[PDB]
């Protein structure tokens, strides 16, 4: 449950990560595939070398999507019911790697904005990612 | 992990008295009824749409003493449960695609499913003894994923 | 989202429970002293062997709760609020616990209620377990 | 469990330029803050009001730099962890009652404030040789729990 503070901090750190929307969200995919070897049991169906057109393409999407929710952080149920729907139904990722690839989000938001990275901005990218993660699994079951 | 001399017994003890199809294939079911999403991996196995469907579809019921039948033969090897699934481990990992998270799921429903079967024959100690073999054979079938 | 049907066959559930909902409550908190022993570093205070009064009378709680989380269960955030606000800033456990014993409430009602578990019962169970779990961890921060 | 030859080189290789003293009160500090209900060890450590007191509390810092001491020296003992930390373990459940867990949420907070610390030079595959060591770490402490 993400107070007006976290709200405020979320929006401000995010804010560079527009322009580096896919650039960002690839790093972030990688390291997670790197660090956790059995989330690439979701894309056998991607060229998984360093750089590939697949990587960086899905990293946008993610990036895009989280760049949404923080544009509807106030709204976010509504603006992630799509996405929501298709991770529920089709794409069916175990919850447990949501937290994997939030971790990977925030190491990577931490290696990009020295700057941004705060304690409390830490704390509350981390609080919004599991909301997100939240969202996008609530229609599992 | 390890298990102790005490839990390595009651275990034993307690999968002699177990009709491994019969658990297998409830095991396999109530994993895709309690958790849908592993349905994922079985979208060949047809209709699995409602928890009557999926209790009844025999191909999931055939998956499952295939499952539990493996499973069985690794109680034979407590010790080493890693190399002793080495070669399944591989198999989710490279053929399969199966997320390792898959098999801790597996192993809580049966756990569930001995509980409900066995009732107060299934005492705490009991569990105790087969939640560390459940962890340990998810463990072991995770082990060889890259 | 519990689903109407899924709060249904809960209070179908529970409702054989009965009176035995107390000592349901114990056996399931001792088997997770024995199946997850970590969990034991909360209890410094309690004996934890088997026929323990405190386990007993905690257990009673626990029991409790959840009872009354059933009769308010299309608003259990209020019914919890006081609980919710209890472990999350004096009893301080650590979220992963809560699946813990959720689990071990599981395997207890299993092992009493032979015509009642069924898999879809077992399924709305597990979904109304981690629901208690998400309110009573909901304002840990 | 397994680090390649490669992967400690890298780990060693970037920690040698880490002042553990330093480092330890960021990542213990941050963790204070990110999650919370860690705090209920140290109600002893004065204010712990605002992410600030937390981050400049002295006794905050003395913890994280004896905490973070550890870990370095268990980076000198990366083919044992276990026995590494058996006797701290045993403290750490015996004594300070502290759910293992807390180590690996802090385990991922310092791979976090390395990350913050060292930026580009915190790359993917060495991310991925840190996550195997906060994991080795975190499990090895937790081993002799019971
Ligand atoms: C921060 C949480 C996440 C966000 C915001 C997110 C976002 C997205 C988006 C935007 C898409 C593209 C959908 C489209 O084409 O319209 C997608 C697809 C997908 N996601 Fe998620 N996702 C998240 C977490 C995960 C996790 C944890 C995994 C697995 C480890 C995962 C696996 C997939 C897969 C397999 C696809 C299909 C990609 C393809 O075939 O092109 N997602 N996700
Ligand atoms: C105790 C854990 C498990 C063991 C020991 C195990 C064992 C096996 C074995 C021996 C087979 C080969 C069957 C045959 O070809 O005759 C198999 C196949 C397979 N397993 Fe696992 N398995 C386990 C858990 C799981 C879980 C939890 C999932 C997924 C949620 C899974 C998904 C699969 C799939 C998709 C196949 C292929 C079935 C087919 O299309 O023929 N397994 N497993
Ligand atoms: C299924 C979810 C849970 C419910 C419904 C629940 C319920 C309760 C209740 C009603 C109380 C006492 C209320 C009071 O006296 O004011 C309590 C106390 C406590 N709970 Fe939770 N609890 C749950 C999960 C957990 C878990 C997972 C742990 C840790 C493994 C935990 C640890 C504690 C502790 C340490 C106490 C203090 C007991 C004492 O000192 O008497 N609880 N809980
Ligand atoms: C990387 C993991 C960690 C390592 C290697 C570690 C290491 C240590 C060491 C060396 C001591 C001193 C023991 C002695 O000689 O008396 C200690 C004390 C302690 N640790 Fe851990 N620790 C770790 C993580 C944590 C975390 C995350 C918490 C809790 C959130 C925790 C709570 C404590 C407490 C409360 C003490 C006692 C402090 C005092 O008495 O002043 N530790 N730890
Ligand atoms: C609000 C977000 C919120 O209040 C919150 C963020 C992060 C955690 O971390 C717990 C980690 C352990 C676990 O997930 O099991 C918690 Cl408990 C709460 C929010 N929730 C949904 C939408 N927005
Ligand atoms: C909604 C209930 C629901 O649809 C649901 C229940 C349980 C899970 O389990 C996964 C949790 C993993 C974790 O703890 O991170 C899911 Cl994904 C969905 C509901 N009712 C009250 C609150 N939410």
């Amino acid at each position: 449950v993400l107070s007006p503070a976290d709200k405020t901090n979320v929006k401000a750190a995010w804010g560079k990560v527009g322009a580096h929307a896919g650039e960002y969200g690839a790093e972030a995919l990688e390291r997670m595939f790197l660090s956790f070897p059995t989330t690439k049991t979701y894309f056998p169906h991607f060229d998984l070398s360093h750089g590939s057109a697949q990587v960086k393409g899905h990293g946008k999407k993610v990036a895009d999507a989280l760049t949404n929710a923080v544009a509807h952080v106030d709204d976010m149920p509504n603006a992630l019911s799509a996405l929501s729907d298709l991770h529920a139904h089709k794409l069916r990722v175990d919850p447990v790697n949501f937290k994997l690839l939030s971790h990977c989000l925030l190491v990577t938001l931490a290696a990009h904005l020295p700057a941004e990275f705060t304690p409390a901005v830490h704390a509350s990218l981390d609080k919004f990612l599991a909301s997100v993660s939240t969202v996008l699994t609530s229609k599992y079951r | 992990v390890h298990l102790t001399p005490e839990e390595k017994s009651a275990v034993t003890a307690l999968w002699g008295k177990v009709n491994v199809d019969e658990v297998g294939g409830e095991a396999l079911g109530r994993l895709l009824v309690v958790y849908p999403w592993t349905q994922r991996f079985f979208e060949s196995f047809g209709d699995l749409s409602t928890p009557d469907a999926v209790m009844g579809n025999p191909k999931v019921k055939a998956h499952g003493k295939k499952v539990l039948g493996a499973f069985s033969d690794g109680l034979a090897h407590l010790d080493n449960l890693k190399g002793t699934f080495a070669t399944l481990s591989e198999l989710h990992c490279d053929k399969l695609h199966v997320d390792p998270e898959n098999f801790r799921l597996l192993g809580n429903v049966l756990v569930c499913v001995l509980a409900h079967h066995f009732g107060k024959e299934f005492t705490p100690p009991v569990q105790a003894a087969y939640q560390k073999v459940v962890a340990g054979v998810a463990n072991a079938l995770a082990h060889k994923y890259h």
